[PDB]
């Protein structure tokens, strides 16, 4: 069964637990918990193979932007999520990509673009933007919300497609 | 006078031993007086019985969620969160004790024990008090710990309150 090394990174507060948390663990809570680090394991099928997925949950705190070399060299994919009413965390996009691509020193690196928090009416970044920046960079943009479950399935398991192809190229 | 609090830590329900800390209370008296008050559950709430949630060994000794405890809640006696007092003292060195939150302004009532010098949160989190006596129980309170914090076993404060 084939395991697939998955990144969950963003800005602070964008969701990354909550969307990880709604796929293993099938409930959304709306408290605050901010990350240290936390992993986590799940067994999915994906067009008909057994996977594995080893998801690592990462700080959002920016404090810390210092100490992301190491899980960006081990990981093997990387979900890129932003808040669809936060801006900046739209903004903080760019900057994780290109500290993905300066760290493991490719341009071809799988990943996907989320625009987390689809439930919300107040939204500040449309969704325009974000497929012009995702076909910019080569790579899928979906849109989530962990609290409705909406796309959570659907942005891991496109995850997976994206490393599936990267490895059989 | 800096007044003086004491916890009795507890080991999955078994005494480990008194941690007692020293107040700023010259130098911040607002931060200083809601450790103190939730010290002694003197507004019908505070530290007796929560646990340290997050204990990572090499760094610090998180605690103070009474009102949820799971490590997201916690409040102050003059509201749910209250403004950081001053920046003026640092966080030097093991049995620094300081305010956690989440981001300018936001203290409520969980802390954290410092168990080395941790500059980098200098200007961030507001420095109150400090280990009197028992810092080898802190420093025993360290195994339980992990890299990411998650306790092994259930380290509570099993009693506090003010001493003369
Ligand atoms: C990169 C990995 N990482 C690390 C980190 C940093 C280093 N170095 C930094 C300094 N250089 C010079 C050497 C290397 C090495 N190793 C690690 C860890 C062990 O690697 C896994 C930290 C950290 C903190 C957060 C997120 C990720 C983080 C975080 C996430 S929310 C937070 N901080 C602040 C936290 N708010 C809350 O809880 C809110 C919910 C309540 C109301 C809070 O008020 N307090 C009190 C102060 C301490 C802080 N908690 C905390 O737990 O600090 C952990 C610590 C290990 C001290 C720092
Ligand atoms: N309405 C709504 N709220 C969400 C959604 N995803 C997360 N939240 C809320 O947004 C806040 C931050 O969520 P969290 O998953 O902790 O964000 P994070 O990216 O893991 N933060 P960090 O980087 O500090 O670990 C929480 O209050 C959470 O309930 C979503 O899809 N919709
Ligand atoms: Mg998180």
């Amino acid at each position: 069964m084939t395991e697939y090394k998955l990144v969950v990174v963003g800005a602070g507060g964008v969701g990354k637990s909550a969307l990880t948390i709604q796929l293993i663990q099938n409930h959304f809570v709306d408290e605050y918990d901010p990350t240290i680090e936390d992993s986590y394991r799940k067994q999915v099928v994906i067009d008909g193979e057994t996977c594995l997925l080893d998801i690592l949950d990462t700080a959002g705190l920016e404090e810390y932007s210092a100490m992301r070399d190491q899980y960006m060299r081990t990981g093997e994919g990387f979900l890129c999520v932003f808040a669809i009413n936060n801006s900046k965390s739209f903004a903080d996009i760019n900057l994780y990509r290109e500290q993905i691509k300066r760290v493991k020193d490719s341009d071809d690196v799988p990943m996907v673009l989320v625009g987390n928090k689809c439930d919300l009416p107040t939204r500040t970044v449309d969704t325009k933007q974000a497929h012009e920046l995702a076909k910019s960079y080569g790579i899928p943009f979906i849109e989530t919300s962990a609290k409705t479950r909406q796309g959570v399935e659907d942005a891991f398991y496109t995850l997976v497609r994206e490393i599936r192809q990267y490895r059989m190229k | 006078v800096n007044p003086t609090v004491f916890f009795d830590i507890a080991v999955d329900g078994e005494p480990l031993g008194r941690v007692s800390f020293e107040l700023f209370a010259d130098k911040v008296p607002k931060t200083a007086e809601n450790f103190r008050a939730l010290s002694t559950g003197e507004k019908g709430f505070g530290y007796k019985g929560s646990c340290f949630h997050r204990i990572i060994p090499g760094f610090m000794c998180q605690g103070g969620d009474f009102t949820r405890h799971n490590g997201t809640g916690g409040k102050s006696i003059y509201g749910e969160k209250f403004e950081d007092e001053n920046f003026i003292l640092k966080h030097t060195g093991p049995g620094i004790l300081s305010m956690a939150n989440a981001g300018p302004n936001t203290n409520g009532s969980q802390f954290f024990i410092c168990t080395a010098k941790t500059e980098w949160l200098d200007g961030k989190h507001v420095v109150f008090g400090k280990v009197k006596e028992g810092m080898n129980i802190v420093e025993a309170m360290e195994r339980f710990g992990s890299r990411n914090g998650k306790t092994s076993k259930k380290i509570t404060i099993a009693d506090c309150g003010q001493l003369e």
